[PDB]
């Protein structure tokens, strides 16, 4: 989906 | 060993126009092996003319960085909270406390951020879909860089937020990043548009399979809950904890106006010293290619990065792909190894 910072 | 000591790059404006050629470059150097490198951009180049036209810029989702540890290993919690403005952030980053400490040199603020990281929760307003380059900028545009990754986007129609688009981070005092590889253990680019510096920790590749086995030895539970648990970006692991193991590492301070590139399998972590802005995205050489069909990825959750490798293994390693899609391609990574486009300088 997408880069996150989590 | 400065074969694996982060290395920095001062490029030509010639040079500096071919990004993959530069980067191939660098591997030419070394530079892949300390995981981490700084490239300084040649004085004449800017991506914004000035950066006063975007206050009204919002920040969609700025998360709270609640820190709970001890004796130089913590986990960090992320608290969603109500968007707000690029102004707003500002007035709260500037403010009188959340602003930097007095200091005089870079080992004393590194001191304090590992000291009060579990106090005081910052806010980062991080992953921010967008850019602050102009569109007429060709060299280096994080938005377009051009590199192989594309094909996920051009040939399989895929676009992944952050990984081939262009995310913003807004940094105040002791916002942190923690160990982390990238998505897939690709390339990662990071230009530091304005505001105070952003301190970086790194693992060589080479040694990476250490630092997890050392993670893994003090969050059992979260090792056995997850085949990957340090992507989820939570686990802060100081460098006093790193030299006592023998781990090693290297660190860096990225200025404004300076680019940080992270190479494939290249752990890194570190702090942002006061309010800042940073662009940044992922890419993609050939040497990735193997990395991204080897890369062990997150178990326990659904929304996460998977790219299909069949795209790359078909175009690039042909005559491997049957042999790769019956599970028997038994390559073995050698991470000193240039990406085949650097034999040019070799
Ligand atoms: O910008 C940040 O907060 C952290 N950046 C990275 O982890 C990266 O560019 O690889
Ligand atoms: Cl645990
Ligand atoms: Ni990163
Ligand atoms: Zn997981």
């Amino acid at each position: 989906a997408r880069k996150s910072a989590g | 060993n400065p074969s694996a000591r982060i290395m920095t790059f001062y490029p030509t404006m010639e040079e500096f126009r071919n990004f993959s050629r530069y980067i191939a470059y660098i591997e030419s150097q070394g530079a892949h092996r300390a995981g981490l490198a700084k490239v300084v951009p040649p004085k004449e180049w800017k991506p914004r003319a000035s950066y006063d036209d975007i206050d009204d810029l919002v920040i969609p989702a700025p998360i709270q960085q609640l820190v709970t540890g001890q004796s130089g290993l913590f986990t960090q919690y992320n608290i969603q909270k109500k968007a707000m403005t690029v102004r707003e952030f500002r007035k709260i980053a500037n403010s009188d406390k959340y602003c930097t400490p007095r200091y005089s040199e870079f080992e004393e603020l590194e001191r304090k951020y590992w000291k009060n990281l579990t106090f005081n929760p910052p806010i980062y307003g991080a992953d921010v879909n967008g850019t602050l380059y102009e569109k007429h900028v060709d060299e280096w545009n994080i938005g377009r860089l051009r590199t192989i990754l594309d094909l996920v986007e051009k040939e399989s129609g895929i676009t992944i937020e952050g990984v081939n688009t262009p995310y913003l981070y807004f940094g105040m005092w002791k916002t942190s990043f923690a160990w982390h590889t990238e998505d897939m253990d690709l390339y990662s680019i990071n230009y530091l548009h304005f505001g105070e510096p952003k301190s970086w920790y790194s693992v060589p590749p080479e040694h990476g399979k250490r630092l997890e086995r050392l993670a893994k030895g003090f969050f059992p539970g979260s090792a056995q809950s997850c085949e990957a648990f340090l992507r989820h970006k939570m686990t802060l692991i100081s460098p006093l904890m790193l030299k006592k193991y023998g781990i090693p590492f290297d660190k860096v301070t990225q200025e404004a106006g300076e680019f940080m590139i992270t190479f494939p399998y290249g752990y890194h972590a570190g702090f942002n010293h006061g309010f800042n802005c940073a662009e940044s995205t992922n890419f993609a050489t050939r040497r990735w290619i193997e990395y991204g069909k080897q890369a062990v990825l997150c178990s326990c959750r659904k929304d996460m990065v998977k790219i299909s490798m069949d795209v790359f293994v078909r175009k690039f390693q042909p005559e491997r792909y049957k042999l790769w899609k019956a599970g028997k391609d038994n390559t073995v990574i050698d991470h000193t190894l240039p990406t085949p486009e650097a034999a040019e300088f070799l």
